[PDB]
């Protein structure tokens, strides 16, 4: 028992309250991956291979992005102080 | 992901007898180097531009 | 008269009964023995071109 | 994923860390806390500490 | 073809487990193998203190070194006295036992297999944590299942009911069927008290409530689904009725999970997934008073009912890397995909969800585990 | 809602371990296939979950 | 294919040679049971004179 | 040397080995030599002492 | 012993971690190739 608090957790509780929150977490990271794959072309986005035909594929959520970043960041590296 | 973080760095170079005889009270233990006959530079993971 | 025996080789020691033995009977170091690498004279000679 | 570094003290070790409202005293008042564990050992244990 | 689907599955929840929760925990340390031993230390006066390092008072070398067992027999100990002379000397040795138990560990775990048509083609989505669902809840159903049957199978103290001495001879035809009887409860109450097991809970005293009935048990007992009605009719050895039930004492007194009542100083617990062994019992003829009956190789034999008690420290959970709950499980999935198509599958349109564990148990002392053999009703 | 009939369905999934599990994707433990896929049924025999 | 096998029951792991075995195949909790002290009831009872 | 190695886990675990328990470390090299000048190699064969 | 601290590093220990490191900085170098 490591402190004297009238009701102690112990770590059955706070596992028991991970496995029930971890299955919801699991059927929300797929959705991150594959908007990750289709950003980076892999997984489902890569197009199949052909022996006599092509297989590239033109990138455009990167380049969406591509603008987006540099868009955004300048605002937060235009002074030597960043809070006022 | 940051080099802060990092325990260890590890870096190769050429140097020669001299430079390690500018400050002779640093460096140790310098006899039992060869510096008479080997006579290539040819360590394989070392990288340089020398011939 | 309790006594220790030898646990090794069969003869159990006094206070042990007829279900149980001697629960060590060994020290072990844990640094082992091992041989280092072998010289080279001919890679020295060497030296590498790429292609 | 099989990296490792020689010394111990130097090895990294998952650890999971616990944010969250209990009631400490059973008197129905929650009371944010934060807890930490390694494998199977509850190293830490405290009450939230920024004000 | 054109329905309106609800949107909403009906689904089952989980089988609630009650042997799980009482497990203790032990660690073992990787790189030691997969076996656990400890040692037990003998008193001086028990039976099994067996050595060859006595000497009685007259002087000469006896056999049994230990000065009297675990016997009550005065005359015995009026025989095996240690006296002492005024010129003592060599008189009166005894010596010492230890004994070594152990347990190990084994190893579980089952998948199964998906397409990606599956998963993108059906009307139904969330399909994927359904299934992931009912894999995690047959895991533990199945963990809890092995912990009972190993429970059972290493019981000390057993306690037939009527006449029979063998799952064999366990019947319900005949003079003398086998049923529990409240001298049974006794006679388990008597033993387990002999054996110095500690009670796990305390006297029930009245309450000011009107009709409220006072319970002294002081033990707790665990019983299938199936003997319960046997149970409820019981009557004690003066006549009149035995079970209490609870809503008597729910005032006055904590009600713990699943309790249905209690009878003599044992308060019944209700498990729902109890094991029974399945034509154990006798031959069934024609005679049947209504016992449940199994089908054993064209034969119809009769059941056989668990009805367990769980003394405290009977057992620890030997446990590999197993995190804090008695058992870890490891789960991995691979999505179905081209990319991991590169050895085996050409095209790698199946994917998979593994799940594995490692069980152990060992138990300290087995003379804190009772448990009674019965039929059971239709 | 309109435009469906006059018709409303559900979908009732059922557990791994009843015995209304009745599917042919079974693998025993040495390899070779089986005919139940589910484990064990609703029984409770010791000798047959054993 | 390096393999475990069963240190006991006879067999030997793969990385152990002819005349090697593995040192520690069991584990020892160094916590042994014990049994508690009978209770006394006639003792009590009796009052004591000087002699 | 370029030297790969897969401990057991999530990453060697495939259709053939569902769970994964396997692993594998492995060193590879390349080597040729090119000779400019032979003439100036020497040799002498001669046979030796017991 | 160079120094005197009661815990020195010793050379083999700095190849270890040089031997352990340098599978991942082989892998990445062919990018950059």
């Amino acid at each position: 028992k490591l402190t004297s608090w009238k009701n102690e957790l112990s770590l059955q509780a706070l596992k028991a309250d991970l496995d029930a929150a971890k299955p919801s977490h699991t059927a929300m990271m797929i959705k991150v991956k594959e908007w990750n794959d289709l950003m980076r072309i892999e997984g489902k986005a890569k197009p199949p291979k052909v022996k006599g035909r092509s297989q590239v594929q033109p990138k455009l959520v990167r380049r969406q992005a591509e603008w987006r970043y540099s868009a955004l960041t300048e605002p937060f590296l235009g002074s030597n102080k960043l809070f006022k | 992901g940051d080099i802060n973080k990092a325990m260890f760095a590890i870096v190769s170079f050429e140097t020669c007898k001299a430079d390690l005889l500018k400050e002779k009270d640093r460096y140790h233990n310098l006899n039992k180097i060869d510096w008479q006959s080997s006579a290539p530079v040819n360590e394989p993971d070392h990288a340089t531009t020398t011939p | 008269m309790l006594n220790y025996n030898a646990p090794t080789d069969g003869q159990k020691s006094s206070i042990d009964g007829a279900n149980s033995d001697q629960m060590q009977t060994f020290f072990w170091l844990k640094k082992a023995i091992i041989t280092a690498r072998k010289e080279q004279y001919f890679m020295p000679l060497a030296s590498v071109t790429n292609m | 994923q099989e990296f490792q570094i020689s010394d111990p003290m130097r090895k990294r070790v998952v650890a999971y860390e616990y944010w969250g409202f209990w009631d400490i005293e059973g008197n129905g008042v929650l009371e944010p806390i934060v807890a930490t564990w390694i494998g199977s050992t509850l190293i830490r244990l405290e009450k939230n500490p920024y004000p | 073809q054109t329905f309106f689907w609800l949107k909403k599955a009906i689904i089952t929840a989980r089988k609630e487990q009650y042997f799980m929760p009482l497990a203790s925990v032990t660690n073992m340390p990787k790189h030691y193998g997969k076996t656990i031993k400890v040692y037990e230390y003998v008193p001086l006066l028990d039976d099994r203190n067996i050595n060859d390092q006595g000497i009685d008072a007259s002087g000469a070398t006896i056999v049994n070194g230990n000065l009297y067992g675990s016997s009550k027999d005065i005359g015995n100990i009026t025989s095996k006295l240690p006296l002492l002379t005024e010129n003592g000397g060599r008189v009166n040795r005894v010596g010492f036992t230890r004994i070594a138990r152990e347990g190990s560990i084994h190893k579980f775990g089952f998948f199964y297999e998906f397409t990606q048509e599956s998963i993108d083609f059906d009307s139904d989505d969330g399909l994927m944590e359904h299934l992931s669902r009912e894999l995690m809840n047959g895991a533990t159903q199945i963990t809890e299942a092995v912990l009972q049957k190993d429970l059972l199978a290493a019981a000390g103290t057993v306690l037939y009911a009527g006449a029979a001495t063998s799952d064999a001879t366990i019947t319900g035809e005949g003079s003398t069927p086998s049923v529990v009887s409240y001298k049974n409860l006794m006679r388990l109450d008597q033993i387990l008290t002999e054996n110095r097991t500690p009670t796990q809970t305390t006297i029930i005293t009245g309450s000011r409530m009107i009709d409220t009935k006072v319970i002294g048990a002081t033990r707790v007992m665990y019983v299938g689904s199936e003997l319960v009605p046997e149970l409820k009719a019981m009557k004690d050895l003066f006549g009149n009725k035995a079970f209490i039930e609870t809503q008597h004492y729910a005032d006055a007194g904590t009600i713990m999970n699943g309790e249905v009542g209690s009878i003599d100083k044992f308060r019944i617990i209700q498990v729902p997934e109890m094991l029974h062994w399945a034509g154990a019992g006798a031959q069934a003829t024609g005679a049947n008073p209504g016992y449940r009956t199994s089908m054993v190789s064209g034969q119809e034999h009769y059941d056989v009912y668990p009805m367990l008690v769980v003394g405290d420290d009977s057992f620890t959970s030997i446990g590999f890397q197993t995190d804090g709950k008695s058992l870890k499980f490891t789960v991995m999935t691979k999505m179905p995909g081209k990319e991991t198509a590169d050895r085996n599958d050409p095209y790698g349109e199946t994917g998979f969800s593994s799940i594995k564990w490692y069980y152990g148990i060992l138990v300290k002392r087995p003379e804190r585990l009772a448990l009674i053999k019965t039929v059971a009703p239709l």
